[PDB]
């Protein structure tokens, strides 16, 4: 840990992003595996910062882990793998917390890899293993985002004004697509600190031709009266049917509503987890307290904040979004309610 | 010392000819508003208390126009003087006359008569008299540049410059521009001698903003074929040190072609030169006021605003000028007393005073000037300017990159 | 076309009879003259463009969807089940009024006639409010109808379903269409009702048969098709507004409904 | 003589690019003084005439900036002195200006005493183991929150203004009194304010039908307040009381340069892309639930007694 945690906040773990875990390991990593190492590492550098994009990582990473895996003698490889890769998820979630899909998917990997039986071969379990995480991955992140870009091109009209938040491989394949079929509307990209990763959504739809606008979360309120719809991507759908999605989408959902305007959600039905929550303090994410410190005129006001020991810095990341503001989700299966995510788990 | 600039309202350069021919550069209306009512306003809020206005380029409307404008009124703290003369062929041969009639005192900026800026410099020139103070009579020169990206749309290639200066403390070591050519060279005396702290910088927007000394003028006098700014640094990084100053929180942008002028109104209508913005109306004019409202549009009175139009996007409308039905303006610049049509589709388009378009009429990213006129059915491309007091007949469509003008040699007459 | 000819025999020789399920009986007698599902859906939008209404879309959806031999005794059967929905939705739905409850309905209806004919023999006694449906004057026929079974009926004010909500105990009204999300396409002065409904906590519940489960999720007004609005005739109320739903696959929440649709799928 | 009109040019022309005066007591204070001076030495012998060249100052002042809703009020309140100071010996013209003056001082000194004298009811609304949610930096409600520090143990939670992150600067000067401050995001006011039980916070101006002009962001948390039926207390002095109603409020929020919320270092993706950027913010008076003032706490609901107890109706326009 690092820093002094807030006082509601002290039951999670808040890491620093100088503080390296790789310092007491050997160069040639012995226990851990290279490939989980660097993997870690980007994690908690924040290279791979992408919902899918860390579940892609970490499953190509796992491919390559299983590529270079040697049964013992004295056992089967059915339940030595599954003990080894043990550690390897522990050594990851110390490098940075996971995420739902990341849950979801060393599940189904433990799942399939339990289904392989001592009677086959080495060589055969370790092809079908690779041809099992590449189809998985083609089936719920490639072929899962082609059915829901030609289901939210219904709901998609000529002259709208949709509203996005963040960044999200989704809603912009969404706006891409649904603009080259022939609609003609103009997006309104609302951003937060500090990652401000908003720039990326408004970097590709500038590149594909979309009138973009640009604000931050503060100012929703004032330009929401001219909005059309409200587009938002999420990092997972509990069982009670909220939304886990980055920490300024339930207040946007909220003021969406207070100007009466339909909130909308996209998800993979991989990401549908089976855990519930109601609120952001039981479970949620502390990234580095110093990206908070922000170069405003001439100096910094928070450059030896630790000096204080009263004062805290909250850097929360995920928030749970209830039921009560979300209207309609977009899925593979079709437009569903947002009370019918046991359906789907189902 | 009050602070004291020079103000040089004739670019020797002719960039914009043919529209020179008729009506001075610094005169040319950006946002229903002449250049030379920024520059002033940047050196009056800047805290400049004096200023030197040379003219040599039809001298006598700016002076007749800027001795109606409000700086020259009695209750106006930054007392300016325009001293005009025909003999003047460069910016070295201003400079030289200064020296010849001891004008400035002290640490004084140069500034071009066509400069866009809302930069306050008490902060550069601070550190430029602190530098001198430490090493007397080393540092001379402090060049404002403004931080940028290389993709920017005001970066144009003529202006484009790369600098090579040391980052221990900020001071040019090598200055040249980049117009035509892909690699770039940096003599070995850079490393010959000192600059440890030593780096390459091309993200910069060159301002045209320097904080001189009166050792520029002294040199300028003593090397006889200086004829600008940039000869004086080249010829001096031969050999005095000449610094910099950048800044990431101001805006700061010089109009030497026709390209650049349409980015810095964009810039200008979109807030990008806050506090200066058209809703502000920082001349006391009575002919400018406007409105500001949502997406950036700007109404003035009396704007007469017709059933059916639709303004989509940062417009600016004057006071006076006349808008039909059921029209499309967008991005789009009027000036006051226009009087458009019906079914007329404005894109990215700049007019001037005194323009009447008709109906039917398509203009995309092309500049009408006063008094410029146009038949039904006329469609205008990309690039097609069109000068004073031009008649465009019906049914015509100009290429792109036409100018029409009503001198024979300037372009396609009329 | 004969097939319009056979719908309106259907509809004048059976006059309490749902317009999908004359649509369905019409689909299913056609049926006896690959090739086969585009021929259907053909007959589907002939049907469709002579009655706009939502009930014969789901209805015509709802029978293709069963047509993906066999499918003569399945239809025969399907027909059969379809056809004691009222009395399946009746016996389930009379339950719910209690002696001196104040009743508020929408426009005429048949299966809430149905209800209140099976609930007042079961010695029962209650008031009704019926809403006169300015659009056309089927709410004084509703009101004839109950009154001509010694209930003490009266006819109210299209614009006064909210100075009489405090006088009403629960709410109990049709529906159209029920829409994927649990919202219900009704006569267009339902979507009032409802609000002040839910504005002093009344009771709504609405009344509607298996077969008007449609795939359809309107998120406002304007989502709605224009066909089936043409002054509109219909609205969209959303599920908040409604407390209960009584079907012949029995007593539903407004969530239950799409979970049935995603089982059906479509 | 000309003293006094190169002086109101300097004040204009500062009021016109930039901020003048930090604190809005400040501004307050600055404007009272130059109606004062505009009033003492002038060639007026009548009471119409020295409103109507009063009523032209304002107008100057107020077209100089629409936001700055401070020197209105000024000029109003000046006015209404006038008025009354008039009728009080019509209902003449002997020694007006001698009271005139006299009225001034009193307002100024009131205007001086206005921030003790809200600093004083902290403890009437804060008590132990309390946890307080604001946003922004305002003096008035820093100095209402640590008067209640010395006598009490409270959490506060600072949100910064994305802008503008002046909100540090709040949580700094907080904790250097031990306060067991926090600070974090905008996009954390409505996922972290579940287990927040009060909201104090200031304003620029309050309208006529008790809503106000705040800094953005705030409307978002006056709805998550509303949400989870939080009291809404705002701490704002009787200057910033503003006669205006809410118009379609066009020149309500103030617009400046995209440079703080999208740099120019972005790239050639800003010529096609409109950025926008909002400082103030309007909020309904549904939302807020108290005003404490230097007269003491009242309802929203009640504002427009204290409006026409302080302004004339007739001078409502100006």
């Amino acid at each position: 840990d690092y820093g002094s945690k807030v006082s509601l906040f002290s039951h999670l773990p808040q890491y620093s992003r100088q503080n390296s875990l790789t310092q007491f390991m050997s160069i040639p990593s012995s226990v851990i595996h290279p490939a989980m190492v660097r993997l870690g590492l980007q994690y908690s550098q924040g290279l791979v910062s992408g919902s899918n994009a860390r579940c892609i990582a970490l499953l190509r990473a796992l491919q390559q882990v299983i590529q270079d895996y040697t049964t013992p003698p004295n056992e089967e490889l059915s339940r030595d793998l599954v003990n080894k890769l043990k550690p390897y998820m522990s050594f990851l979630t110390q490098c940075r917390p996971l995420s739902a899909s990341m849950h979801n998917a060393i599940k189904f990997l433990n799942k399939e890899i339990t289904s392989v039986g001592s009677s086959k071969r080495e060589e055969e379990a370790k092809s079908e293993l690779r041809a099992a995480i590449d189809r998985y991955v083609q089936e719920k992140i490639v072929l899962a985002a082609q059915a829901i870009s030609r289901f939210a091109y219904q709901k998609i009209s000529n002259g709208d004004v949709i509203l996005v938040y963040g960044c999200s491989s989704l809603v912009s394949r969404i706006l891409q697509e649904a603009w080259t079929e022939g609609r003609r509307f103009r997006v309104v990209v609302v951003d937060s600190r500090p990652w401000l990763e908003g720039r990326h959504t408004l970097r590709s739809l500038v590149h594909a031709g979309v009138p973009a606008s640009y604000l931050l979360i503060p100012a929703a309120s004032y330009v929401l009266p001219e909005v059309s719809k409200v587009l938002l991507g999420a990092h997972a759908l509990l069982a009670n049917g909220s939304v886990m999605s980055r920490v300024g989408t339930a207040q946007l959902a909220l003021v969406a509503r207070a100007h009466n305007v339909p909130v909308l959600v996209c998800c993979e039905t991989y990401k549908f987890c089976e855990r519930v929550q109601t609120d952001a303090f039981v479970s949620n994410e502390l990234d580095d307290p110093d990206d908070l410190q922000c170069k405003r005129g001439e100096h910094v006001a928070l450059a030896n904040w630790q000096n204080h020991a009263s004062l805290r810095l909250l850097n929360l990341v995920y928030d749970v979004t209830p039921p009560e503001l979300v209207d309609l989700v977009i899925t593979e299966l079709g437009m569903i309610p947002c009370s019918s995510v046991p359906v789907v788990l189902r | 010392p009050p602070l004291q600039a020079v103000l040089v309202a004739d670019s020797f350069d002719r960039r914009f000819f043919p529209i020179s021919k008729d009506q001075p550069r610094v005169l040319l209306p950006l946002a229903n508003v002449a250049l030379i009512d920024y520059t002033l306003e940047f050196l009056t809020a800047t805290g400049v208390q004096e200023t030197f206005v040379f003219c040599c380029w039809k001298a006598a409307q700016i002076k007749e126009h800027l001795l109606k404008s409000k700086w020259c009124r009695p209750t106006s703290l930054n007392v300016v003087r325009i001293i005009t003369s025909e003999l003047y062929r460069s910016l070295g041969d201003v400079l030289r006359d200064v020296d010849a009639k001891a004008l400035v005192r002290s640490d004084f900026l140069l500034v071009y008569g066509d400069v866009i800026s809302n930069i306050n410099i008490t902060r550069a020139l601070e550190e430029h008299r602190l530098r001198r103070k430490l090493e007397k009579n080393v540092s001379v020169m402090t060049m404002i540049f403004k931080e940028s990206s290389p993709s920017h749309p005001t970066r144009c290639h003529e202006d484009n410059v790369v600098v090579a200066v040391d980052s221990t403390t900020n001071r040019v070591l090598h200055f040249q521009k980049t117009q035509g050519l892909r690699r770039f060279a940096f003599p070995l005396s850079l490393f010959q001698g000192s600059s440890d702290g030593v780096e390459v910088r091309y993200d910069l927007l060159d301002c045209h903003i320097s904080i001189c000394s009166p050792q520029v003028a002294q040199l300028f006098t003593d090397n006889f074929d200086y004829q600008t700014r940039d000869d004086f640094v080249r010829g001096l990084l031969v050999n005095n040190q000449i610094h910099m100053h950048v800044t990431a929180k101001e805006y700061g942008a010089r109009v030497s072609n026709l390209h650049m002028y349409s980015a810095v109104c964009a810039d200008v209508i979109r807030r990008w030169v806050y506090p200066l913005t058209p809703e502000a109306n920082f001349t006391d004019s009575t002919t400018q006021s406007c409105t500001h409202s949502r997406h950036n549009i700007y109404r003035g009175p009396e704007v007469s605003l017709g059933h059916g139009s639709i303004l989509e996007e940062n417009v600016l409308l004057g006071s006076g000028t006349v808008i039909g039905s059921n029209c499309f303006i967008t991005n789009s610049v009027i000036g006051p007393g226009c009087h458009i049509g019906d079914n007329v589709v404005l894109d990215q388009t700049y007019l001037w005073q005194g323009v009447r378009v008709a109906a039917g009429a398509q203009i995309h990213q092309s500049l009408l000037c006063d008094n410029a006129e146009v038949k039904e059915r006329v469609t205008l491309k990309p690039r097609s300017v069109l000068t004073s007091q031009v008649v465009v007949g019906p049914n015509i469509t100009l290429p792109e990159g036409s100018v029409i003008s009503l001198h024979p040699p300037d372009a396609e007459e009329d | 076309k004969e097939l319009i000819e056979y719908f309106k025999s259907q509809m004048k020789e059976d006059p309490d009879m749902a317009s999908a399920v004359a649509a369905i009986r019409t689909l299913l007698e056609f049926l006896k003259r690959q090739g086969l599902r585009a021929n259907l859906t053909s007959a589907i939008e002939t049907l469709c463009g002579v009655d706009s209404s939502v009930a014969v879309s789901s209805g015509g959806e709802l029978f293709l969807r069963f047509i993906s031999k066999i499918m003569i005794e399945r239809g025969e059967l399907f027909l059969r089940r379809i056809s004691l929905s009222r009395n399946k939705i009746a016996d389930l739905c009379h339950t719910f009024i209690k002696d001196g409850a104040t009743i508020l309905t929408h426009a005429y209806s048949r299966v809430v006639l149905r209800v209140l004919e099976a609930a007042v023999a079961a010695k029962k006694r209650f008031s009704v409010y019926v809403t006169e449906s300015q659009p056309d004057l089927s709410g004084k026929k509703m009101a004839k109808a109950l009154c001509h079974l010694n209930v003490p009926v009266t006819v109210v004010l299209d614009a006064a379903v909210g100075y009489i909500m405090e006088k009403a105990d629960l709410v109990i009204v049709g529906a159209e269409g029920v829409v994927e999300n649990g919202g219900i396409i009704n006569k267009i002065g339902t979507n009032q009702m409802a609000v002040c409904a839910k504005a002093q906590n009344k009771p709504f519940y609405v009344v509607a048969e298996s077969f008007k489960f449609v795939r359809l999720f309107p998120l406002n007004q304007q989502d709605v098709p224009d066909k089936f609005k043409y002054h509109p005739w219909v609205d969209y109320t959303a599920p908040s507004l409604i407390t209960l739903l009584f079907t012949d696959l029995g007593v539903l929440t407004p969530s239950a409904v799409s979970d049935e649709l995603i089982k059906l799928y479509l | 003589g000309s003293e006094l009109s190169e002086r109101i040019e300097s004040f204009v022309e500062t009021l016109k690019r930039g901020g003048g005066p930090r604190s809005s007591e400040e501004m307050a204070r600055e404007t009272l003084g130059l109606l004062r001076q505009i009033i003492t030495d002038h060639r007026w012998s009548n009471a119409g005439e020295l409103m109507e060249l009063i009523r032209r100052e304002g107008r100057r002042m107020t077209a100089a900036q629409p936001s700055e809703t401070t020197v209105g009020n000024m000029v109003r309140r000046v006015l209404k002195i006038i008025r009354e100071e008039y009728g009080r010996l019509h209902g003449h013209y002997a020694q007006l200006q001698s009271n005139i003056i006299e009225a001034i001082n009193e307002l100024l000194v009131e205007l001086e005493g206005t921030m003790e004298n809200i600093a004083a009811q902290a403890l009437e609304h804060i008590h132990s183991n309390e946890v307080i949610m604001t946003i922004g930096f305002s003096r008035t409600v820093e100095a209402f929150l640590k008067e209640a520090a010395r006598k009490r143990k409270f959490h506060v939670i600072v949100a910064e203004c994305a802008p503008f992150c002046q909100g540090h600067e709040m949580a700094v000067n907080l904790s250097k009194a031990g306060i067991e401050t926090t600070v974090m995001t905008d996009a954390a006011i409505f996922a972290v304010m579940s287990r927040v039980n009060k909201v104090i916070i200031g304003t620029k101006t309050i309208l006529a039908n008790g809503a106000l002009r705040a800094v953005t962001g705030t409307h978002t948390l006056a709805l998550a307040a509303k949400h989870h039926s939080t009291p809404l207390i705002v701490c704002a002095p009787m200057f910033k009381l503003s006669p205006q109603f809410p118009n379609e409020e066009d020149s309500f929020h103030k617009f400046v340069a995209p440079e703080e919320v999208l740099p120019f270092t972005e790239g050639d993706i800003l010529e096609k892309v409109s950025v926008h950027c909002p400082v103030f913010d309007y909020v309904p008076p549904e939302l807020i639930t108290l005003f404490i003032s230097n007269i003491g706490g009242n309802a929203p609901s009640y504002i427009y007694r204290l409006m026409s107890e302080l302004y004339h109706p007739d001078d409502h326009v100006l």
